[PDB]
């Protein structure tokens, strides 16, 4: 098959013991097939593009405030994640006895594109800020110019 | 190779539970009756033949196994998924590139490469329905889509990187020497370089120290915005080359995709 | 700028890690060495079990 | 099979090929039958008592003809059938409302990128590159409803397609415009070919106290003074940018214009061809 | 459900967002288009009588409609901070409530020879110029921290009101219990 | 008048082969019986009824064939189309009209009407799947979603107007006299808002004259 590989196809003589004999359901022979997924096309079609453009969100921390595109970027991640959600709603069941590992990380990324979002909200908040609206304490001088640069080796 | 692919489908037919020592099948003709044949809007039938074959096994010599195959060599007819599939694409790919002639003061480079990403993403709702689900084999298309997806991506990644460059200030950073060589020195000229690069009163002594003040703070003024155009003027310089590079990866791309496959079919 | 790349240092490795472990439970899922947990048989025609 | 070239204006030519499943034409025949008048019925009969209308296709012909084949000597016995062919002409109201309008409309957006101002707040980009999104939207829309055969393209994936491609145009012509418009004298040098082609030739076509203080008067001065110059050579590149967008404007509009024009009148002119057959149903 | 309650956070958090920086009707727009999208998810799995609506669709329509006036209440934001300091001028009630009033209770403090006559006349009505430029900065100003008290007062409405519907529409869904008994006395 | 739609579908029973000569095909009762019908999630039935026809077709001239047709008058139940399909859409044309509240010098005002007319977009295939593909009528919900579409789209076109006059250089373009007279002059009353010797010191002389005519 173009998507299964079988790895292992048992039989078996299943005898109940309990079950009485005059039962149909006192004996049977199953036949097994476990069976596993070859990935590649999901991989190729679905799990690299998910990936890609979830981590193309990290970008918007080297984009600077003055160029007004940093919450776009973050909410068309989102968007686009939203899509591809929409995509791998419809070829699996409604189960509940596991959140699919796609599914897992879509979950993840997008807590992590709304926190991000958030981020740039507050980053946006902070860089727009002048005398007349907010003060300028000391303390938030010493740790945001001078303590945090150094340790973060920035230019 | 889809959708340039060719197929070749067969039908095994034989009597299921009479050996050829009691019932023995032979071919009509040497082809499949085509002569009712209704017209296919997808497939082209290059070729059918029928063949006979007869099994022995080693551990009963006097009882053959037979049947009959008729075999169909078939060519998809690729207009439908040209015109659906792979111009959007070819659009989507050549749009990749302009975001690099846009210049980063016009506060628009992110939207048109997230719009292209944006639509690229819907098409892929269009891709996916319209694709083979096998596994054997990456569908030709597919990879062409592949290929757009990573190059618009890393287009978004350089233009980030092109739009950082852009806004540095010496309020920031300090150009390195190798930036200056490499950017402003070494690579316009192989480029069209058409660019640039009584008093004790307080008061009469307060204006005149603060005349002085004025001039001061337009000089530093001005120092300072002759490094922020020295740094734009690298970002310029990297997004010309970035658009030469992107535009010929898209035709390079899409031919080393696709001229493969077009010209082995040209030569039948 | 400093709060910019604070969020670029920290955010970025635990989506990096994050997609990492998510993705390393299935790329090494396996099915199991035999087909019945418990039975150490194969079931399989190099593994005739004979009277 | 569905001619899908001008769909959904389309109009197609579905056979009813009706033959013994078991004898030859010696053995049975075919013949018409007769009306109350003794006038063959060769064609689908159609009782006002017992018809229904379909909303989406209307039946203009539906004639019927008996042929007969394999007559020769080589052929063996002969064998006769009995074929109709229902004209059907589709009515395309739904499509016309639904899909075709609302896509003129979004795709005749992408013109208005010109009259945007070519600065920071215009967002000519913004407009057509969405335009573009729309249009990746109703790409899946008519996906679903087009056929999937590949003899010829249908008229409405015809005319989308050509869309986009006007619209990547368009978005290439906003980005050179942009690109033009915002260019300063400390990183583009002026270039008079363009500028006389622009807006000449296209235009005509269609004590230290006291020297100290002077001293930083005079630097004043002469900022100020840059400054201004600085300024008039970028009112020069808006211009010509302006220009650029002006005549860029007609070209689109012609272009849109004219394509979209041709590829309906290909719909205009697809008519159900005059027949000699009776109308299938009497008015 | 996730996804909404995502939506709605950043949905909350337009509201500080700062004028200045542009974006947040592209925040807003694409939080309702994503809500949009998810409206077509659900579309392939609710049911499709009219006899009631299911719990899912009335929290997806208040998460819309909360979008919905979070865009409607930003551009009322934004109307307010460019406003034209000249051809508007700031009513006194307006004045009275959103500089003196409402900041206290929003915890919103605001910071704080002819030729040498011809030289000062020139001198003169350069000083005059920059005096009406910093008379027309600052009723620009007002009308800027009307704005921000404005934009603060809607935050804190939004943040309310999510949580109370969120927590109303919740509790509704949690206690939904299956019936201890197959046929229950009515 | 979808989703408000009322229907009328019949179900005409009739002995085939037998003509009202040789079989006679009687109702039981006036109605259906619908003493064991099943409550509708969709549908109302307000009126069913069986009328007895007899009816001559054109293969039988000379037989009349008996039929009974039951027809049943049903009302749709428009709660589910309300809530999943209309309500967004009164969202989005609400949003429409709000552009001209937002400034120009936001710099926004094509994000926000090209961000609603995606919205319709996207919604427009909802639509598109739910009625047949039938030239006898527009559905009423495809004449609302035509018209928020047609608002839309004029909405754009009138704000890039707007846009444009907003940034209208002087230099390039003096004002009319007709704008001056309508925009200025008459439009405002009927609203309300306000209408609208060394050689170094001469040369620091005309400095100094030479900025106070730039600012002027
Ligand atoms: C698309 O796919 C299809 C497959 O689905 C593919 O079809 C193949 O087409 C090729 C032709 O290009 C076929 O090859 C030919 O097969 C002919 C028939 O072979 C069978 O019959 C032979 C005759 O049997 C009688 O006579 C012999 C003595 O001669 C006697 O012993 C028998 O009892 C009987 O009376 C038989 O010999 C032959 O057995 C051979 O093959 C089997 C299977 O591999 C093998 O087990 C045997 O040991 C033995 O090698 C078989 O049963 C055959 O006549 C014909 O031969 C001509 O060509 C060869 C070229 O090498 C010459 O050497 C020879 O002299 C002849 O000129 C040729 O071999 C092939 O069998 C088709 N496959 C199937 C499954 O249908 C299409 O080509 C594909 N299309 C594309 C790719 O375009
Ligand atoms: C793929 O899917 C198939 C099923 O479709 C899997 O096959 C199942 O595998 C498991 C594990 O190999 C089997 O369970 C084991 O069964 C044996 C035999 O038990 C039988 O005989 C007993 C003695 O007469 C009897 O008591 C058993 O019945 C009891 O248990 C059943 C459970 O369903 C219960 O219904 C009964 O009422 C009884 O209580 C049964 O008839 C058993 O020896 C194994 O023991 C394990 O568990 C005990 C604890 O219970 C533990 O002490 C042991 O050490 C050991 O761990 C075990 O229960 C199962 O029967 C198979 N099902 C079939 C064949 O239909 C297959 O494994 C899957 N492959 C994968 C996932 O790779
Ligand atoms: C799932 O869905 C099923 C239905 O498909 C539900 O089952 C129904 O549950 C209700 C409530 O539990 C039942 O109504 C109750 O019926 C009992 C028993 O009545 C029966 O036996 C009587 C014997 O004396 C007999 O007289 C009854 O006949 C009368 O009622 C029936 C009603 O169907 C009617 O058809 C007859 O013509 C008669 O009129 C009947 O055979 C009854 O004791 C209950 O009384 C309650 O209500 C009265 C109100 O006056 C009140 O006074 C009592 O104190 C008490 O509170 C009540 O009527 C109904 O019969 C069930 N239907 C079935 C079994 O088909 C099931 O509950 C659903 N599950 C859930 C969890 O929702
Ligand atoms: C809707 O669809 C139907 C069915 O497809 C069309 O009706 C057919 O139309 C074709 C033409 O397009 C007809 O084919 C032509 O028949 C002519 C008559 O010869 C036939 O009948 C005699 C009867 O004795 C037979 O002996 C003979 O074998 C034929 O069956 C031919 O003279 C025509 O010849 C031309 O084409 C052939 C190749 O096909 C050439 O070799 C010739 O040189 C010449 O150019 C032709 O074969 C066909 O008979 C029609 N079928 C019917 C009516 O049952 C409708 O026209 C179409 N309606 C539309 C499109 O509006
Ligand atoms: C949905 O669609 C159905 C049809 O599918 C409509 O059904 C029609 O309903 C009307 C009543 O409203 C029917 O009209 C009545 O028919 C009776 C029987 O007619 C047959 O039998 C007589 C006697 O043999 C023949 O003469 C006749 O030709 C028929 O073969 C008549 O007896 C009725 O007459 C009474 O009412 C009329 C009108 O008020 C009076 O003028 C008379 O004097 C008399 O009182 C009447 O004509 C009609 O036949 C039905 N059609 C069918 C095909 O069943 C539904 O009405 C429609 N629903 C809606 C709301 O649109
Ligand atoms: C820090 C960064 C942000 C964090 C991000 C974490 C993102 C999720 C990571 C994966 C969790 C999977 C999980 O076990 O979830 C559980 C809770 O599942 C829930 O209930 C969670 C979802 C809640 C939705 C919102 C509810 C609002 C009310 C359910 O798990 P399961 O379905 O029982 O099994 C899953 C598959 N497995 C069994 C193989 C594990
Ligand atoms: C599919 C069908 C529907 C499609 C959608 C609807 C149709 C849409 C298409 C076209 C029609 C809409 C035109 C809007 C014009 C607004 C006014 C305006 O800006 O005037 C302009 C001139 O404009 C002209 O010279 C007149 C334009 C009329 C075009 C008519 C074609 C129909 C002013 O030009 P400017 O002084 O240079 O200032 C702008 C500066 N800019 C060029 C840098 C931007
Ligand atoms: C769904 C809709 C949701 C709507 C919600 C309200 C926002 C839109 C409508 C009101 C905006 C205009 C307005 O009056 O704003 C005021 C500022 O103060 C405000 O911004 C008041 C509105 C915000 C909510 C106050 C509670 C400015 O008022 P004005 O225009 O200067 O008043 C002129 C008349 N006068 C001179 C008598 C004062
Ligand atoms: C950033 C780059 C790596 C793209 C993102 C790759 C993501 C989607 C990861 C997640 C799981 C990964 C797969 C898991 C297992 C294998 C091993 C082997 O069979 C070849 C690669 C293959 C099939 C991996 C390909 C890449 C993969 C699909
Ligand atoms: C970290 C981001 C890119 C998420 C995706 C990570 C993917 C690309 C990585 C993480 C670990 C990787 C696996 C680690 C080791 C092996 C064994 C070797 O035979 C190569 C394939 C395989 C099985 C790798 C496949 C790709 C893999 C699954
Ligand atoms: C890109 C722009 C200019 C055009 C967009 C419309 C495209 C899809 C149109 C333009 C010309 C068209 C082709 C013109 C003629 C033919 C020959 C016919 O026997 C089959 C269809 C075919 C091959 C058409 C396919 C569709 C086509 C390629
Ligand atoms: C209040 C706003 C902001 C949120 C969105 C509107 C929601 C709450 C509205 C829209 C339509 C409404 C439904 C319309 C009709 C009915 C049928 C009847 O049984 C009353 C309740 C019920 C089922 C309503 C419940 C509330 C409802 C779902
Ligand atoms: C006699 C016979 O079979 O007639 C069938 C057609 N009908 C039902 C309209 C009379």
């Amino acid at each position: 098959n173009g998507e299964w590989e079988i790895v292992h196809r048992p039989a078996r003589v299943n005898v109940d013991p309990r079950a009485p004999l005059d039962s149909p359901s006192r004996q049977d022979i199953t036949f097994y097939l476990i069976i596993r997924r070859k990935p590649l096309f999901y991989i190729i079609n679905i799990l690299v593009p998910c990936v890609l453009i979830s981590f193309m969100v990290n970008l918007v921390f080297y984009l600077p405030a003055d160029s007004g595109e940093k919450t776009s970027v973050a909410i068309s991640v989102l968007l686009a994640q939203s899509v591809f959600l929409l995509l791998i709603s419809k070829r699996l069941p409604a189960t509940s006895m596991a959140i699919p590992l796609i599914g897992k990380f879509l979950l993840f990324g997008m807590v992590l594109v709304t926190m991000v979002v958030v981020i740039c909200v507050i980053v946006l908040n902070i860089h727009f800020r002048t005398p007349s609206t907010h003060v300028l304490s000391e303390g938030v001088k010493k740790l945001f110019l001078e303590t945090l640069p150094e340790l973060l080796h920035m230019s | 190779h889809f959708p340039f692919d060719e197929q070749n489908c067969s039908m095994k037919l034989g009597t299921w539970t009479y050996d050829g020592s009691v019932v023995a099948i032979n071919p009509e003709s040497d082809q499949p009756d085509l002569s009712n044949f209704m017209e296919s809007g997808e497939w082209v039938i290059k070729e059918s033949r029928g063949w006979k074959h007869s099994v022995t096994y080693s551990c009963c010599p006097d009882t053959p196994y037979l049947d009959i195959t008729y075999h169909f060599v078939m060519q998809r007819l690729p207009l439908y998924f040209i015109v659906n599939v792979i111009i959007p694409c070819l659009l989507f790919s050549f749009l990749t590139g302009l975001v690099f002639y846009l210049p980063t003061d016009s506060g628009e480079k992110m939207t048109l490469s997230i719009s292209v990403l944006l639509s690229l993403t819907v098409f892929l709702l269009v891709i996916v329905e319209l694709i083979p689900s096998t596994s054997s084999a990456v569908p030709l298309i597919g990879k062409y889509m592949l290929f757009t997806m990573v190059f618009v991506i890393a287009s978004i990644i350089i233009t980030v990187i092109v739009i950082n460059t852009h806004h540095r200030s010496p309020s920031t950073h300090v150009m390195p020497n190798w930036v200056r060589k490499v950017f402003i020195d070494t690579i316009p000229n192989i480029m069209f370089f058409s660019t640039m690069k009584l008093i004790k009163h307080p008061e009469v002594k307060s204006a005149i120290e603060g005349i002085k003040y004025i001039a001061e703070t337009m000089k530093s003024d001005q120092e300072s915005n002759n490094a922020a155009a020295e740094w734009k003027y690298v970002a310029m310089v990297m997004d010309h080359i970035l658009l030469g590079v992107f535009m010929l990866v898209c035709i390079i791309g899409t031919l080393a995709v696709f001229a493969g496959r077009l010209i082995e079919l040209n030569q039948q | 700028r400093t709060v910019d790349r604070l969020c670029l240092f920290v955010v970025t490795p635990v989506m990096v890690v994050g997609t990492a472990w998510i993705f390393l439970q299935g790329v090494y899922n396996q099915p199991p060495p035999q087909p019945f947990p418990g039975d150490p048989y194969s079931y399989n025609v190099q593994d005739k079990r004979f009277i | 099979a569905v001619e899908v070239t001008y769909f959904p204006f389309d109009w197609q030519n579905c056979s009813l090929i009706f033959r013994s499943q078991t004898y030859n034409a010696e053995e049975v025949e075919f013949t018409f039958a007769v009306d109350n008048d003794g006038k063959t019925i060769n064609k689908i009969d159609i009782d006002t008592e017992a018809y229904t209308e379909n909303g989406e296709w209307a039946i203009d012909f539906c004639p019927g003809v008996i042929r007969r084949h394999h007559g020769g000597a080589t052929d063996g016995p002969g064998e006769t059938d009995v074929i109709y062919s229902l004209i059907i002409r589709r009515k395309p109201l739904f499509y016309v409302i639904n899909i075709i309008v609302p896509c003129v409309l979004i795709s005749g957006l992408v013109l208005l990128a010109y009259f945007l101002p070519a600065q920071a707040g215009g967002q000519k980009c913004t407009v057509s590159i969405n335009v573009l999104l729309a249009q990746t939207v109703f790409l899946f829309l008519i996906a679903q409803k087009i056929p999937e055969t590949s003899l010829s393209v249908p008229l409405l994936g015809r005319f989308l397609i050509f869309v986009m491609v006007v619209a990547t145009l368009i978005v290439m012509n906003c980005v050179i415009v942009l690109n033009v418009s915002q260019r300063t004298p400390t990183t583009h040098a002026m270039s008079p070919r363009l500028r006389h082609v622009l807006l000449e030739l296209l235009p005509r076509l269609l004590a230290p106290e006291v020297r100290c203080c002077v001293d930083a008067v005079n630097f004043v001065a002469e900022s100020t003074r840059d400054q201004e110059a600085t300024g008039e050579e970028v009112s020069d590149w808006v211009r010509m940018g302006n220009a650029l967008d002006n005549i860029c404007f007609w070209a689109a509009l012609v272009l849109f214009s004219v394509g979209s024009s041709l590829i309906f009148l290909g719909a205009y002119f697809n008519r159900v061809p005059d027949l000699p057959y009776a109308p299938c149903i009497q008015p | 459900i996730a996804p909404c309650i995502l939506i709605t956070l950043l949905a909350i958090f337009v509201f500080y967002l700062p004028p200045d920086a542009g974006e947040k009707m592209g925040l807003s727009i694409f939080a309702l288009l994503t809500l949009t999208v998810f409206l077509l998810l659900l579309a392939d799995k609710v049911p499709e009588t009219s006899l009631s609506v299911p719990i899912i669709i009335k929290y997806l329509m208040f998460t819309m409609v909360l979008v919905t006036f979070s865009v409607i209440l930003s551009v009322v934001v934004l109307n307010l901070h460019h406003r034209s300091p000249h051809t508007h001028q700031m009513p006194l009630w307006v004045r009275q409530i959103f500089i003196h009033k409402l900041p206290l209770y929003l915890r919103l403090k605001r910071p704080k020879l002819p030729e040498l006559r011809e030289v000062v006349s020139s001198i003169s009505y350069i000083a005059r110029q920059l005096q009406e430029q910093e008379d027309h900065d600052a009723l620009k100003e007002d009308w800027q921290f009307v704005a921000m008290v404005v934009d603060r007062l809607f935050l804190w409405t939004f943040i309310i009101f999510t949580s109370v519907g969120t927590l109303v529409i919740f509790l509704d869904a949690t206690y939904h219990l299956p019936p201890p008994d197959p046929f229950p006395s009515r």
